[PDB]
RNA sequence: AAUCCCCCGUGCCCAUAGCGGCGUGGAACCACCCGUUCCCAUUCCGAACACGGAAGUGAAACGCGCCAGCGCCGAUGGUACUGGGCGGGCGACCGCCUGGGAGAGUAGGUCGGUGCGGGGGAU
RNA sequence: GCUGACUGGGGCCUGUAGAGCACUGAUAGGGCUAGGGGGCCCACCAGCCUACCAAACCCUGUCAAACUCCGAAGGGUCCCA
RNA sequence: UCGCCUCCUAAAAGGUAACGGAGGCGCCCAAAGGUCCCCUCAGGCGGGACGGAAAUCCGCCGGAGAGCGCAAGGGUAGAAG
RNA sequence: GCGGAUUUAGCUCAGUUGGGAGAGCGCCAGACUGAAGAUCUGGAGGUCCUGUGUUCGAUCCACAGAAUUCGCACCA
């Protein structure tokens, strides 16, 4: 096959799905413990720590809120940066109520999503 | 160097009906042997014969290993005259690639065999070269 | 009123695929590269493939057209240097 | 086209009468009388299209 | 680290499958993890040619529920030798197959670095 | 604050990263974990996807490190093929002159290297 | 009106000749092996052994225009001369 | 024997006859269509029901060799699936 | 050498989902007769040509290759 293909679980490709364009893989990356999200925007882009459950201490609000806010937040540190409308990257999972969470994160953030 | 149709389509994948590869015997040293240097769709039958010929003149030790095999085929006459050629098949042969490792007479000391191949030699069809391998023959 | 057998006798016919434009030539939102028609073009150039490496054709405008799995559904952009402020 | 009383019969549809129609080929094959899909008569836009003919 | 090797429930399968509609219902009552799996072939050894028929039934039960069963039914069984086999697994009754699980075990499912299960851990 | 260890998401380089063999690590990390009213969810169980949390643990998927068995890569000189130019056989074909010059064949090589960020860890 | 065959350079294509075996189909000496054998308890025995046929995997070996993990010789084309 | 689809032949762009090689088509599929959601093959090995080729399930191994309506070639699981 | 068609139980014959096969005649047992025969009783019997191939599977579908019988064949 190909590396990722003999392996599995992944679909980094639907990642590509978005890669086409629409601005940035506002990518939610999750490992229950926490979540951390970055921004891969086309052109061998980069990022800007917009959201992580450790850039501001792993509270104790667990999922629900945790994601709510860290999201809103990322959205904002970001607009500070100067973006506008970003594009949703389901790092993985079926936009799990968790992702859902990060998601409204950008949502309310204002982060157009 | 024209050749066969499609080895599953004209005439492709046989058993070239012949007379196998090893008769003769063992040993670690003396390479006693036969190779040639002509170029040709080595004559199935012909060959087969020649070869078993040698066998005939001998019977045992002295590697009568024989490194040849007819695997493609000739064609001609079957239908209306001379213009449009459908295709009758005959002649299974192999490209004797202008010299190469033909058939061996391998063993420590059994000139009986050597001569024998010789025989097989005179036999064969395109002149062929009579010879020795990596050390000589004994 | 019919056809026969045991007479393969059957020519075939034409086609005309290609590497039309070839890599690194005056780019022009046009039939990019071809070996597979109902193509779905892509961005600037391509270089993924069943061999490894990658292709850069120093020419870009909107986009080009591909070859179903041959060549390479471009996407790894390269608008090329000659694409800076006039 | 090639009128084939074979499982291949030409047919078209109407926009509730958005007015005229549009082009389709079909098969008794499965589902007989059945034939509904939506379109856009010169009439306004969209509309319920029944296909039978 | 004996804190390893020494086991922990990993897959028990209970079933049946006649070339044939509800017997599997009987299953149902017996357990709680359905198993509609099509069976095959093409000949008459039981008049089984229809190459394509729902006819294989398999109530998968690992751990938990499989515990309810290992318990409830382990009594009606009666052999306890032989029907023991190699890869650390065994089977008996009108369609029962269980699989031991030494600690190397799990590695085997990985799509990645799928270690060919070292016949020394299992 | 803008020096190195480290893990974490993670990106380029399509096996000099894969295999597997031993090993090391949990504080920190991560997973495994616990449990299942409600989100959402299995054509069957929330095994996977799941929501909510300690304790338990590094076993398992996991990260560096060691190992050449497989595996991958891979040269020098080196042969065939040949671009071109001219000679020898009625011959299938032989040869020479002038740039190009694969694989395979022993060296030998490798068990990643490298992007950006986030957590720490170095007053 | 320097834009042309051509030559130097530089990308970027083809993938015959060659060559090779893991894709495929050949194929020969061979070994492991199980299918047929085949000789032995007569033999539902499915137990025994073994010198003939074999599939398959292995080592030694080979051929291919409609095979190719390999890969030129060269021709192509844009541009720079 | 006259049209079209694939392969070789085309001497490596693209492209050439031949009464040269082989082989398919004058259909279909209202859902193999659109898109969103999830699945990761054949095959081999080992172990059990009705099963002693040839399933059903379970546990390993796997440049995908399965697969795609129909023919060849291309592709390619990241999937067309 | 070209064409068309054919090779099934001993013999003459039948089938186009292909899906899983006889028709009548022959052959062994049972009668009916003192007997045999004609005649009622039962039965037993097939690579559907060789090898392939497409096929879930096709002898009924395809491709070579045997024998079948038939057509054919001129021009000066």
């Amino acid at each position: 096959p190909m590396r990722r293909r003999r392996e599995a679980r992944t679909d980094y490709h639907q990642r590509l799905r978005l890669l086409k364009s629409g601005k940035p893989r506002l990518v939610a990356r999750k490992s229950n413990k926490h979540v951390r999200a970055q921004l891969v925007t086309p052109n061998g882009d980069d990022t800007l720590a917009s959201a992580h459950s450790s850039d501001l201490a792993e509270y104790g609000w667990e999922p629900t809120g945790s994601a709510y806010l860290t999201g809103l937040l990322a959205g904002l540190r970001a607009q500070e940066a100067g973006v506008e409308e970003a594009v949703l990257d389901i790092g993985l999972n079926s936009p799990t109520p968790k992702v859902f969470a990060i998601q409204e994160g950008a949502i309310d953030a204002g982060l157009d999503i | 160097s024209i050749k066969p149709t499609r080895r599953e389509y004209i005439s492709g994948i046989p058993g070239k009906g012949i007379a196998q590869f090893k008769m003769g015997n063992n040993t670690y040293p003396a390479q006693v042997e036969n190779v040639v240097e002509k170029p040709v769709q080595i004559r199935h039958n012909a060959l087969e014969a020649a070869r078993n010929a040698a066998n005939r003149f001998v019977q045992n030790s002295g590697k009568f290993r024989i490194r040849k095999f007819p695997f493609h085929v000739i064609r001609e006459q079957d239908g209306d005259g001379m213009r449009a050629p459908f295709g009758k098949s005959v002649g299974t042969a192999a490209r004797s690639h202008g010299a190469n490792h033909d058939f061996i007479a391998w063993v420590n000391p059994d000139p009986a065999v050597e001569f024998a191949w010789r025989r097989a030699y005179m036999k064969v069809t395109p002149t062929v070269n009579i010879d020795s391998s990596p050390a000589g023959n004994a | 009123a019919h056809k026969k057998g045991v007479g393969s006798s059957k020519n075939g016919r034409d086609s005309n695929p290609k590497y039309l434009g070839v890599k690194k030539f005056g780019g022009e939102v046009v039939k990019a590269g071809n070996i597979l028609v109902r193509q779905r073009g892509t961005k600037f150039k391509a270089g993924q493939g069943v061999g490894m490496g990658r292709d850069h054709t120093l020419f870009a405008l909107s986009d080009g057209k591909v070859v179903f799995i041959n060549k390479g559904k471009g996407a790894r952009f390269i608008s090329i240097e000659a694409a800076q402020t006039e | 086209a090639k009128d084939g009383p074979r499982i291949i019969v030409k047919m078209e549809s109407s926009a509730g009468t958005g007015f005229y129609y549009t082009t389709t080929k079909n098969r008794r094959n499965t589902q007989a009388k059945l034939e509904l899909k939506k379109y856009d008569p010169v009439a306004k836009k969209h509309v319920v299209f029944r296909e039978k003919k | 680290f004996h804190e390893m090797r020494e086991p922990r429930i990993e897959k028990v399968v209970v079933h049946m499958g006649i070339g044939h509609a509800n017997a599997e219902d009987i299953l149902g009552e017996i357990t709680g993890q359905m198993p509609v799996r099509t069976k095959a072939k093409r000949t008459v050894g039981e008049f089984d040619i229809r190459e394509g028929d729902p006819i294989g039934a398999k109530v998968t039960l690992r751990d938990e529920m499989a515990e309810e069963f290992l318990q409830t039914a382990l009594p009606l069984a009666e052999l306890a030798t032989s029907q023991f086999d190699d890869t650390g697994n065994f089977s008996f009754g009108l369609d029962v197959t269980v699989n031991l699980v030494r600690p190397g075990y799990r590695v085997a499912k990985r799509d990645k670095a799928s270690r060919s299960i070292p016949t020394k851990h299992r």
